């Protein structure tokens, strides 16, 4: 017997390609909803580490396309993690893994509901591992999903991580700050 | 809810 997940997730890859646009660069790699599934795939999908820069996975719940334009994410935001370019080697796919084990094995408490998924960007200037959930505006809410996220990934005082809304005149200021 | 610790995620890989 497999053991079944809470709910199906996807996961996506997104190759970097300065030719055609970004919306047909994502593609979805499969659909799981057991852990030994989840396993077989991450077991032989390539390291986040060693994606080219420019590109990116995503793992999100069935029928939420990784786009802020989706009515899940529209009015939402995303804790976002930067990964020290120095530090990469040793933080970014211990990172990445820690945050999918935490989303598929339900590990935000009745908070669960409120996450999409998860997204990690790979760049030159730096990695950016993030969490996107459904409203922005639930502070109580968002502020318990960040304090799980920085436990789970053990991300020290010294390292802020910061809630923002997707990204007019004006540079947007985070909405939360842990340590604030 | 069904949930898992990481502990129990990495006895099954
Ligand atoms: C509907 N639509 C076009 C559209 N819809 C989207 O949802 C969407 C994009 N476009 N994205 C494209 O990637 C850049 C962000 O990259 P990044 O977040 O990796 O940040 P950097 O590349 O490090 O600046 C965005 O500038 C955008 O061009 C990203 N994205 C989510």
């Amino acid at each position: 017997m497999r053991h079944p997940l809470q709910c199906h997730w996807a996961l996506w890859y997104l190759k970097a390609d300065r030719s055609k646009d970004w919306e047909d660069c994502l593609k979805q790699v499969a659909v799981f909803d057991t852990v030994e599934d989840f396993w077989s795939l991450y077991n032989h999908i390539q390291a986040a580490s060693g994606l080219t820069w420019g590109s990116d996975y995503y793992l999100f719940k069935e029928g939420i396309k990784p786009m802020w334009e989706d009515e899940n994410n529209v009015k939402g935001g995303r804790w976002l993690v930067v990964v020290d370019k120095q530090k990469r080697a040793q933080l970014l796919d211990h990172y990445w893994l820690e945050l999918l084990m935490a989303i598929i094995g339900e590990q935000f408490e009745d908070n669960g509901e409120y996450i999409c998924g998860a997204v990690v960007n790979v760049r030159q200037k730096g990695d950016k591992v993030s969490l996107w959930t459904r409203d922005s505006l639930k502070d109580d809410v968002n502020l318990r999903i960040g304090q799980i996220l920085k436990a789970k990934l053990e991300i020290p005082d010294t390292e802020p991580i910061r809630y923002e809304v997707h990204k007019t005149g004006s540079m947007v200021k985070p909405r939360i700050v842990i340590p604030s | 809810r069904i949930i898992y610790d990481r502990k129990f995620l990495m006895e099954c890989r």
